[PDB]
Parts: structure tokens; C-alpha cells; sequence
């Protein structure tokens, strides 16, 4: 349908075009009489189009890869005019992704609903890390293009001032994560870290120091943070610890089991044998 | 229900359609 | 044809004979959930929010 029309104009141009030998004026003028004005139209068309810059796509910067596209186009510059007006939509709905963004960050971490493997803090800090980086692209993306006009600057200012309280509660969240291990292990974590034992059932006695160093190490290298030398050794050590754990408790399954088949019977021959897989276990070896 | 199916344009024309994608991006350069 | 979809909300047509991908689409949602539908048409869809 496009095409038909912009035929049609090259159409009734050729034919129009049998005027030259005699007059180039009437040939030429009156061709431009019609196909400038008919072309013009199909560059409404295309101003349509320059609104579909945006309207194919519900994102500024998806519009920008229309921009983007528009290659050709930049040897007249007429579509810069219809780009200079359009700039203003390009800040205006940057302007509404980053409202919600900011609508976003007021709703911090905690209230929505995380489901993995990451601590609240470095799920936090991530998460803050990831909206900085969400924004950042905006914020380079407006200038050197409406910097002329500053309506980019202005709203660069509040963008920036984001950023800048955004640093400072990572900080904070830093300031309440990175130490705190190193507190819980130099006071209750890293003195001699007691091994588990047994009286009727296996006794665990450091479970949250597991888990703990185990997250620490993991979001750590996960988020490319320099992990401690005493995190990494007391992360080796709570992996001996587990292991060593998960096989005793087999052990000791194991003998709940046998016991499971010898009780129904109770005889006298391997009840005294029950007796004498008896063992004792001194405070030496609770750090063997 | 009503958005089931075309039933013309989706069944032999899609390898067309796929061939009309690589035209756009022919297009986008 | 395959595509790939990433957390900057954009939808890629990975035709495996290319390496430069057919058809850059570009919505919000990309990141979540996306299927080519049971059907003759290569319907496509996004959900998340109740949307």
C-alpha cells in the first residue's frame, strides 16, 4: 500500500515526463510539483514512522534501536528535526522507567519475594547492584545528543543524586555484612570450633557457623568480592566438618539398623556383643 | 477459543514468514 | 530457529545457521518464562504480575 503510492507518483511522473526536450522547465518543475508534495506526504509517512520510533516498541531504548536502524536517513537533515522533537519523548518516557525504578528501590529488598540461594544481604547488595546498572545505561544514554537542550541534565541531576544515595546504602549494608562474620568467628566461630559427638543421637554443634561461611564464600565469589583469608580457611575447615558429619551419621544409622533387627529377638549372644561396640570418646579427640 | 488458529497464514507460509525475517534483517542493514 | 531472552527485557532469534540473530524483539517481561505456543503459529508469550 505504500509502494502503490509512492508507484503511483512515479508513475504520473513519467508520464508527466514528456515534456523535457522541448521544456525542462515544464517537465522538471511540474514533476517536482507533484512528487515533491506527494513525497512529502510519504515523508508524513515516514513521520509516522517517526512516531512508530517509539510506538513499535513500549521502551526508550528500544526506540533507540529503531534510531538506530534509521542509518540512511541521516544524510538529510530533516528527520534530525523530527528527531530534535522526538528527543523529547526519547527523555520523557526515560523519564517514566526510571519513576518506577525509583519506585522500585523505595520497595527495597526486603518486601518482595526472594526465592534462591542468596542471603538477604548479598541478595540486597545484588540486587542494588543490578538497579545501579539498570539505571546507568539510561543515564550515559542521555547525554551528547540532548546535552543541547539540558532537559537530559535536569533530570540527569536527580538520576545522579540516586546514584550517589544508592553508593551510600550499599555502604551501609556493607558496613552491617563484611565485618560481621569476622565478629561471629573471632568470638564464637573461630574458638576452636567443636567437632560432633554423640550420646543418644549426633549433637551439631556449629550448624549455623556451616551454613554461614557457606553462603559468605559463595556470594562472595559469586559477586566477585575478595573473600578473607580466615573465610576462605574457616570455609575449608566447615567442609571437612560436613562431610565428616554426613559419614558418621551414616555410622550411626548404621548401627540403628542392625539394632532395628536385633531387638525383635533379644538373644544373649549378640546383646553382650552390643554391649562390648561400646566406645568412649575423651575431650582429646573432640578436636581430631 | 477464538484465537486458536488461522488456520492459512501459520502452517505452510511459516518457512516464508521465517525467509521474511531474515528480508528484515536484511532491512535492518 | 531457537531464541534467547535476557534480563534487559529483549527477545532473540537464534536461527542456528547465523550468527547474527534475525529479529532483535524488544518487550518488557523478557527476562521471565517464554515458549513457542502448541500451535501451527509461532505464537509467542511473556507472564509475570499477573500479566
Amino acid at each position: 500500500v505504500l509502494t502503490n503510492k509512492f508507484k503511483k507518483i512515479i508513475d504520473d511522473f513519467k508520464k508527466k515526463g514528456h515534456n523535457l526536450l522541448d521544456t525542462a522547465n515544464n517537465k522538471f518543475d511540474r514533476d517536482w510539483v507533484e512528487f515533491n508534495v506527494e513525497i512529502s506526504h510519504l515523508d508524513g509517512e515516514l513521520q509516522n514512522f517517526i512516531d512508530n520510533n517509539f510506538n513499535r516498541f513500549r521502551n526508550i531504548e528500544y526506540s533507540l534501536k529503531l534510531l538506530h536502524k534509521f542509518q540512511s536517513t541521516i544524510k538529510r537533515d530533516s528527520l534530525k528535526h523530527n528527531l530534535t522533537s522526538r528527543y523529547n519523548a526519547i527523555l520523557h518516557n526515560y523519564a517514566t522507567e526510571l519513576d518506577t525504578i525509583q519506585r522500585v528501590f523505595q520497595d527495597q529488598k526486603s518486601n518482595p519475594p526472594l526465592v534462591r540461594n542468596m542471603p538477604p544481604e548479598a541478595g540486597k547488595i545484588i540486587w542494588a547492584r543490578h538497579l545501579f546498572q539498570k539505571i546507568t545505561g539510561p543515564i550515559n544514554i542521555f547525554p551528547e545528543n540532548v546535552i543541547n537542550s539540558t532537559e537530559i541534565r535536569r533530570y540527569y541531576g536527580s538520576y545522579n543524586t540516586l546514584g550517589k544515595q544508592l553508593t551510600i546504602y550499599e555502604m551501609w549494608f556493607y558496613q552491617d555484612w563484611v565485618n560481621k562474620i569476622e565478629q561471629s568467628k573471632a568470638a564464637l566461630q573461630a574458638t576452636l570450633i567443636v567437632r560432633h559427638d554423640e550420646n543418644k543421637k549426633l549433637y551439631v554443634n556449629f550448624d549455623l557457623e556451616i551454613m554461614q561461611l557457606i553462603r559468605e564464600a559463595k556470594c562472595l565469589d559469586r559477586q566477585g568480592i575478595e573473600i578473607p583469608e580466615s573465610a576462605r580457611i574457616i570455609l575449608l575447615q566447615e567442609d571437612k566438618f560436613k562431610t565428616y558429619y554426613n559419614e558418621l551419621l551414616y555410622a550411626l544409622k548404621e548401627y540403628e539398623r542392625i539394632n532395628s533387627k536385633i531387638k525383635p529377638i533379644c538373644k544373649n549372644l549378640l546383646l553382650p556383643h552390643i554391649e562390648d561396640l561400646d566406645l568412649k570418646l575423651r575431650p582429646g579427640m573432640v578436636t581430631l | 477459543s477464538p484465537n486458536l488458529c488461522k488456520s492459512g497464514p501459520e502452517i505452510k507460509q511459516t518457512e516464508d514468514k521465517k525467509a521474511m525475517e531474515e528480508f528484515k534483517n536484511v532491512k535492518i542493514e | 530457529t531457537f531464541i534467547s531472552a535476557s534480563a534487559d527485557w529483549t527477545v532473540r532469534i537464534w536461527d542456528s545457521k547465523y550468527t547474527s540473530q534475525i529479529i532483535c524483539f524488544d518487550l518488557s517481561m523478557m527476562v521471565v518464562d517464554a515458549v513457542w505456543a502448541p500451535y501451527s503459529s509461532t505464537v509467542f508469550a511473556c507472564a509475570t504480575m499477573d500479566k
